[PDB]
């Protein structure tokens, strides 16, 4: 099967580089043009650069032409996005996909890779219960964390019906926030323990938060 | 070269025939495709070289146009099929996307269940509180949701967030909270968040009083 798998992206200071790579399985590179195309929060997706690894050649966004590089190494069939000057405009996820032609469009993508450009420190988050009180509902609040993202369970991942996790928001402070909730049966309230599951990778932090009514 | 989509968002039933148009500044000949991107997630290719469908890509989607003018139109829209669906030219580089179509799936509509959530003895201790409502599980995606500190109306102190439309019935659920100081908090008792919506004949309240009261 074709796959591309990208890599390198992260958290990084404004000013700061970064090379992001796509490992590309199931074709030679050098067949086709390589692109990397971004998407900043909530907005559309932007081309970035492409290459065509048989020659070399290449074509960057203005935006971006002067200080960010890509390039390919056909002997390990990857390519690169060296960035560099890298600034706040530059948050995003990164995508890389392959160009097929017979006439043609970009076929296979890489899953994404979240750059995020910023001067402020990791943080995990602080976990709230949002507690109960026939149907009841029942929550844990993922407050103050940076960067992004977070992940959130129920009761380490056996409780997945009825369970809504809200998208992140950046609070005034500059740290991001969410809710995560679920409807239950009230008549168990007393009795199921209830558990949210919090990770946060970017602070090697993970909580685990009882919800009882309170 | 500009790619220009039309239009920017719609609304269409389950079962209903989509038509989404691009034009480009310039001929492009027919090098033009189409993408469905769903929220978080990678881009997928539907459409190429203007009309040609990619394997694996069901048979209800379709493509036509040449020069300035491209169309993708879904003959019989389904609940999965919302996403933003993005053209793209590459017949000169720069390549050039559209700014993208919002499709929403439209149902009948559906009133939400509204709870409300204390701040915790825990956050308190923090120096601050948060109060949360909740919004369960409803259509059309227009909600006015109010908050209210005994009975006054509360102004820039909330921020909300909505999730993507359910994949099998189509409603949406949405939370509001309310971030105060654990000083301006402790002054009040009633905290109350306020529901209007079009499948409510009336707004509907959902309070508590600080202190168990």
């Amino acid at each position: 099967e074709v796959q591309l798998v990208e890599s390198g992206g992260g958290l990084v200071q404004p000013g700061g580089s970064l090379r992001l790579s796509c490992a590309a399985s199931g074709f030679t590179i050098s067949s086709n043009s390589i692109h990397w195309v971004r998407q900043a929060p909530g907005k559309g997706l932007e081309w970035v650069a492409w290459i065509t690894p048989s020659d070399g050649n290449t074509d960057y966004a203005d935006s971006v032409k002067g200080r960010f590089t890509i390039s390919a190494d056909t002997s390990k069939n990857t390519a690169y996005l060296q960035m560099n000057s890298l600034r706040a405009e530059d948050t995003a996820v990164y995508y890389c996909a392959r160009r097929v032609c017979y006439a043609g469009g970009m076929d296979y993508w890489g899953q994404g890779t979240l750059v995020t450009v910023s001067s402020a420190s990791t943080k995990g988050p602080s976990v709230f219960p949002l507690a109960p009180s026939g149907t009841a509902a029942l929550g844990c609040l993922v407050k103050d964390y940076f960067p992004e993202p977070v992940t959130v369970s129920w009761n380490s991942g056996a409780l997945t019906s009825g369970v809504h996790t809200f998208p992140a928001v950046l609070q005034s402070s500059g740290l991001y926030s969410l809710s995560s909730v679920v409807t239950v049966p009230s008549s168990s309230l007393g009795t199921q323990t209830y558990i949210c599951n919090v990770n946060h990778k970017p602070s090697n932090t993970k909580v685990d938060k009882k919800v009882e009514p309170k | 070269i500009q790619m220009t989509q039309s239009p920017s968002s719609l609304s269409a039933s389950v079962g209903d025939r989509v038509t989404i148009t691009c034009r480009a500044s310039q001929d492009v000949s027919t090098a033009v495709a189409w993408y469905q991107q769903k929220p978080g997630k990678a881009p997928k290719l539907l459409i190429y070289s203007a009309s040609f469908l990619y394997s694996g890509v069901p048979s209800r989607f379709s493509g036509s146009g040449s020069g300035t003018d491209f169309t993708l139109t879904i003959s019989s829209l389904q609940p999965e099929d919302f996403a933003t669906y993005y053209c793209q030219q590459s017949r000169i580089t720069p390549p050039t996307f559209g700014q993208g179509t919002k499709v929403e799936i439209k149902r009948t509509v559906a009133a939400p269940s509204v709870f409300i959530f204390p701040p915790s003895d825990e956050q308190l201790k923090s120096g601050t509180a948060s109060v949360v409502c909740l919004l369960n599980n409803f259509y059309p995606r227009e909600a006015k949701v109010q908050w209210k500190v005994d009975n006054a109306l509360q102004s820039g102190n909330s921020q909300e967030s909505v999730t993507e439309q359910d994949s099998k019935d189509s409603t949406y659920s949405l939370s509001s909270t309310l971030t105060l100081s654990k000083a301006d908090y402790e002054k009040h008792k009633v905290y109350a968040c306020e529901v209007t919506h079009q499948g409510l004949s009336s707004p509907v309240t959902k309070s508590f009083n600080r202190g168990e009261c």
